[PDB]
């Protein structure tokens, strides 16, 4: 009589990899690398703005299509390929710097900075910035001589922040197509813009002249931006060429923001992110996007790497 | 493997051995029978699986975008970004793979151990009273029906009761 | 442990067993006595101590100011910068993590070895003059005084002075 | 008769993590992270200047606090959060990068610049740079016209680069509070300065403007620095608004840089500092401060990990 | 009668080490750092341009020394120490970003711009840019007034990317070495250069004031830069001290740049550069140089590190 | 080691034995002899060799300059690139140190492994017919001469021919 000691085997095991050899059969195997996208943004469980054809920084300035965010609220933030920070052509100094701000600023919350004028025209508009006519960026003011060619007074405007979180300031330079515009838009003469709070200093100069045409117009803007400390104060002093805020900005809390072509669904929940989708997973490794966002599976080249979950597979 | 029994002296593994990963496949005079030992299979089982639920422990660092898609940034800081991220790419890369490589070596070890584990105990148990034959199987040197056999799978056999009886057989 | 002595066919540790690692306890008719073994212990703790010098090797690379925590430096920049500094976190403490992890595995199953290491060593020196009762133990088929055990445990012990007794005594 | 293997174990021994199971019970562990702070800059060994109030940049233009550090020497510089760069309000360029090649300079070594003038006034002062009474920045000097309204002669001043390594030089361009200002001190008409070297020229032209007050005053200095490499010249040219050099900087040797908010141990030795003083350990890991400077244990955020010394602990 | 059983050894082993020991002696072992150096830039197989004393950047303007590489193909590029980028004194601004650019470019191919111009000279020489007489960089023009202080008429150029690739738009400023020079060559007055793009808007000032003489002359060139994307146009508003591109620069492929000190073999072949050679190993490490560049060993810091190829040495 | 053969219970290696890793050498009436053992030598060249051409894969990442060697870039973003650079070269050459510490213990004890797998395919081979004496060796209880051996070597003895003979000699 006698007995005999063995162990399990299957008939088709899978193969893995170890320090000493390529391919070895293991009666079982589990992957590490996640490959499975979901292509969608999963938003459940978040406030999630899909800013469609509104642009981030638009937010701020207000050009129409950013009309229902101006005071947005989100925890997930959402860029698409088709946003416009614009509508009279410009763009923004240190433009990615702001954008970083905003996508993790939780929203924005506006409030009046009670500018008031005389002896000036406030209500510059273009036809670049439609709602149901010529208008402007709804956050700002294009301020003009009270009549073609006057000239524009000598202003200085303050703004104090008495708030407790730094307040976002956005103004902007105008540079006309050429100089009998910025004649009639502000008079004759040289024209200079100076900033200036507690930590920031800056002077400005307008440029006219032709820039290729965006939206029609071959003039620009120049909008720049500061972070202004509470109890701190900014000061404009201005004779022209000057595109007044109406309203500062604060940052609501915290959020989270990524650039995605693919539609959002508030029915799957998630927390890793890139242009395709949403990265759902236990897994520790990823093969998907090296440029995912959120809390996300590590990104390697491999697209596969089986953990042994068995013993060596030795079949009959 | 380190241990050589799994694909060692143990020359191939049961395909019929469903019910666990060890087990015993015995023969007497009421014929053959295999049935599975839970406790070197438990703890096989308990070893890869505390392994696998270390290798998925959620530690999770959030990162943020700092490039841009459809706006490409400065051409130096996105060429220093890009640097950056292929380098931590190509670490973490380096990390999985041999990760995976030693994790899976010691498995397949730590399998072979149990095994010998398993082949070990049942020689203690069996003390005088049989032979090992290099294959991974114990020529017992007296009668051993069905109980017999049962007592060595649930370790009650008494190797006292048959002792004299086998030790005299062997000569 | 891979070996399966420590927490294996060895039940417990003892802990009145505080001048070494390891150590034989034996029971004549004089009574019974408990002693430390040098070598084994002692490879034990090269080993260990060697993997800890191993650890602590200092390597003097000296890195400085990238940032400023008084006045923050301009936002790209440092978010790039947090970006960097916190993925080479990451990576160092997975490093030290799977590190730790892998050492503590290791030391473990070098403590089982050297415990096992041992026990051959033992039956070695017993030859045909004791059988294994599966527990760690000996029986010794012959009168073994204390001397007669001092002689097993410094290496001593000559197996042909008492292996016709024991032979005699094992039929 | 029978003799008995066994191994030692204790009644609670302490528990660490494997790769396959956590809280495994070891006979013995240590730690390997980091967690003990010496509240100190430790210092032993090292030149050290502790800049308190002043602000590491003021040591090239040399606001009062910052008298004793003129031509300052060190292996280790301490900056303080209290430091102030400025009296006369205002900021440089480039600030961050100045302090990088300040912080390890090992120093400043300042020599004449040999600049003298006539037809003008040298001693403009302020009481925001206060030593004893009004004054203004030690290593520069505040060129006015010699009576109010009085025109400021166009002059050129130049000095060549005698030395053998790079010297640095600051200038400032003065932003008066308003145009009736800049008259006052430096005569009505426009106003421009020009610098130049083999590898750099800059004009400058001053934008008068009400600022917020910051020390009493409500006019800004900008400050611009360049690099003059040997037998190179720097040349000023100017009408006004222009804070001259007195003195130019040479870098002593070499040093480190570190921000702190405690104090200074000359008798504790270490290599390793974070703001809330010193790390001194022989174990590889830390777990106190991941912007730790100099030689430092590898930062990781847990904050232990013990390290198995011992045989796996099967008590009875 | 006995048998024994046993392994190999010899008398001197090799020294390793392990995770326990250091110095262990195994029966054998192999080296996995790489520390032999070919101090030669092998490149066989590869389309090798050695720009020699071309600066790479003046590969796009085309100052004497550059008129070789104008239209330049190569998969590998090398600079040298002694390549300058101009022959009027003068730099590139951004000039680390388009030297990245075109050290993976492959190349460039240029394109006539098509700028034609009335009532200005075109013909600016200088004694600095030497073609068998005075000349000027192949790929621009220097714009003057056509006689001595005269008028510089506003004028605005435009050029569209009609290809299917983003071009390389390169243009000058003139800084003059005084307000009387610049007017004799430009008129008097302030002058103003606006560029523009789609995703583009930046001016430009030129700063006559007096400097250095390099070469005998202190006027100075400053090159600026932009890649203009398909579709896209960039328009010019200028009225003096403006260089005038010529051609355009499109990328013809892929290719890798290095900085190397050392002649090159077409007889050996490499895939990974530094500047003192070409590394050419199997092994996965090098301690040759942290700097290289190409599919390359891993650098790091020990010399060697042996890894076990037999057993532990026992000899006897 | 952790199977206790190598550096363990054969107390040196054969340098005379340029044949093969490991080998028999035995003792008759006949003499001395010598011979290397195939299949343990081969196996643990090719756990060694697979794990070296393992180590020598090949993976195609290419990177590309950001620093510039004669005319040096701007302070912060150098000093930036610089701690990244210095930060990468630590983490490879932490990871290459550990690599080659790792690999080395684990070919150490794989030919360990592969000592002891020998040592106990020969004990399986000779059953009751020898004992083992400590150092390596079996001392054979009945008379071995030349083709004796060369069957142990070759596995080709079969215990059943001489066990009547040993089992007498040994009581
Ligand atoms: C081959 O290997 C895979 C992977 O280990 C085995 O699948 C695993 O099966 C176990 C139990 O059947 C699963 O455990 C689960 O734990 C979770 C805890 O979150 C619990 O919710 C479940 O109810 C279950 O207890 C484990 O998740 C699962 N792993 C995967 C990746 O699906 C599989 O059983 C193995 N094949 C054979 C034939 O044994
Ligand atoms: C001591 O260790 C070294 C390192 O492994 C051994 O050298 C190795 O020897 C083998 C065969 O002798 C070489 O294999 C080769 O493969 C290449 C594939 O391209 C082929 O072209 C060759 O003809 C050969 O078959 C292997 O490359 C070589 N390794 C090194 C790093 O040189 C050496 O044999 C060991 N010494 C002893 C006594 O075993
Ligand atoms: C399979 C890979 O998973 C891991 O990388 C980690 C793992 C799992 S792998 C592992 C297994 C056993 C022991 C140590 C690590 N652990 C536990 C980590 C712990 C920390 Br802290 C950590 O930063 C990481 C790094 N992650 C977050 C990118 C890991
Ligand atoms: C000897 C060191 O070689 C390696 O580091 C790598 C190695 C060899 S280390 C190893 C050894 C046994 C099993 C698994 C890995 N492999 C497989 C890599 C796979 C990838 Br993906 C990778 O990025 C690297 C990193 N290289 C590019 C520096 C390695
Ligand atoms: C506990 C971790 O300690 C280490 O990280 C290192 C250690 C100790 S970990 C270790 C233990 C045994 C064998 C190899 C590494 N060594 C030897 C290093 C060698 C070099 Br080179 C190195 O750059 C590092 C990295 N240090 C400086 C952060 C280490
Ligand atoms: C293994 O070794 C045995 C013992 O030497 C070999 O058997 C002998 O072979 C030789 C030559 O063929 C004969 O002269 C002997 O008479 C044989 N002895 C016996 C008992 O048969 C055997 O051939 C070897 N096996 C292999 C595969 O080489
Ligand atoms: C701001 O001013 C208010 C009163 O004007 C004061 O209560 C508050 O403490 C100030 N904030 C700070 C940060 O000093
Ligand atoms: C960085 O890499 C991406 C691809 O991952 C590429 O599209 C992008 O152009 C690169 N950025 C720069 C600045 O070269
Ligand atoms: C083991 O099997 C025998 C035979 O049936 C039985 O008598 C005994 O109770 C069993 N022991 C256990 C613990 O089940
Ligand atoms: C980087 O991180 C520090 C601390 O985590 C934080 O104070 C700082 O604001 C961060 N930098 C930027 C640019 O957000
Ligand atoms: C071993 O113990 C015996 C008995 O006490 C003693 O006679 C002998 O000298 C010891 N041997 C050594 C090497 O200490
Ligand atoms: C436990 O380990 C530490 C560190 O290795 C050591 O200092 C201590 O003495 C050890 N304890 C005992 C009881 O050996
Ligand atoms: C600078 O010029 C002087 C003479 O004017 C000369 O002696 C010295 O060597 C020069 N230094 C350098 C670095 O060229
Ligand atoms: C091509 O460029 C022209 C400008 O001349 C523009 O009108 C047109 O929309 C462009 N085409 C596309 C597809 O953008
Ligand atoms: C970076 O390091 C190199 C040496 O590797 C040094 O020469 C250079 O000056 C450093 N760069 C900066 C910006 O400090």
């Amino acid at each position: 009589d006698k007995i005999c000691l063995g162990h399990h085997a299957v008939s088709n095991g899978t193969k893995v990899n170890t320090l000493t050899e390529r391919g070895v059969e293991v009666v079982n195997a589990t992957e590490t690398v996640e490959r499975t996208n979901i292509p969608r943004i999963c938003s459940k469980g978040k406030r999630t703005v899909d800013l469609g054809q509104c642009g981030l920084l638009g937010t701020i300035t207000g050009p129409p299509q950013c009309d229902q965010f101006l005071e947005f609220s989100a925890d997930l933030i959402i860029e698409r390929r088709e946003g416009s920070d614009v509508c009279y052509p410009g763009k923004f100094v240190n433009e990615e710097a702001l954008r970083q701000i905003l996508r993790e600023s939780g929203g924005i919350d506006k409030e009046a900075m009670g500018f008031t004028y005389s002896g000036i025209r406030t209500n510059g508009a273009t036809s670049a910035c439609r709602r149901s006519g010529s208008s402007f960026y709804a956050e700002m003011k294009w301020l003009l001589s009270n009549t073609d060619n006057a000239a524009f007074p000598q202003m200085t405007k303050s703004y104090k922040n008495t708030r407790k979180s730094p307040a976002l300031i956005v103004w902007g330079i105008h540079h006309s197509v050429s100089t009998a515009e910025q004649t009639k838009l502000y008079g004759s003469g040289n024209k200079l813009v100076t900033v200036g709070s507690s930590n920031y200093q800056q002077s400005f100069v307008p440029s006219p002249g032709a820039r290729p045409q965006v939206n029609g117009l071959s003039g620009r803007i120049d909008f720049h931006w500061l972070m202004l400390n509470p109890n701190d104060t900014v000061t404009f002093s201005f004779n022209g060429a000057f595109i007044a805020p109406d309203r500062a900005s604060f940052l609501r809390g915290k959020s989270m923001g990524i650039q995605s072509g693919v539609q959002v669904d508030a029915n799957c929940e998630g927390d890793c992110y890139h242009s395709g989708g949403t990265i759902i997973s236990n897994l520790p490794f990823q093969n998907i996007d090296s440029r995912a966002v959120g809390k996300c599976p590590r990104y390697v080249k491999q697209r596969s790497l089986l953990l042994a979950t068995g013993m060596k597979n030795v079949p009959e | 493997g380190l241990f050589g029994a799994i694909a060692g002296f143990i020359e191939n593994g049961w395909e019929g051995l469903i019910d666990g990963w060890y087990g015993f496949r015995h023969q007497n005079a009421q014929g053959e029978g295999t049935a599975a030992d839970y406790k070197s299979t438990q703890s096989a089982i308990d070893q890869i699986t505390g392994k696998l639920n270390r290798l998925i422990e959620k530690t999770n660092q959030q990162f943020e975008l700092i490039d841009n898609e459809f706006n490409e940034v400065e051409k130096q800081i996105g060429n220093v970004i890009n640097w950056t991220r292929d380098s931590i790419t190509e670490v973490w890369s380096y990390n999985a793979e041999l990760l995976v490589a030693m994790e899976n070596q010691h498995t397949i070890d730590l399998a072979d151990s149990e095994m010998d584990k398993l082949y070990e105990r049942v020689k203690r148990q069996l003390r005088e009273n049989a032979e090992e034959d290099g294959t991974g199987c114990f020529e017992i040197f007296h009668k051993c029906d069905d109980d017999c056999m049962a007592s060595i799978r649930n370790n009650t056999y008494d190797h006292s009761k048959y002792r004299e009886e086998a030790m005299q057989n062997r000569i």
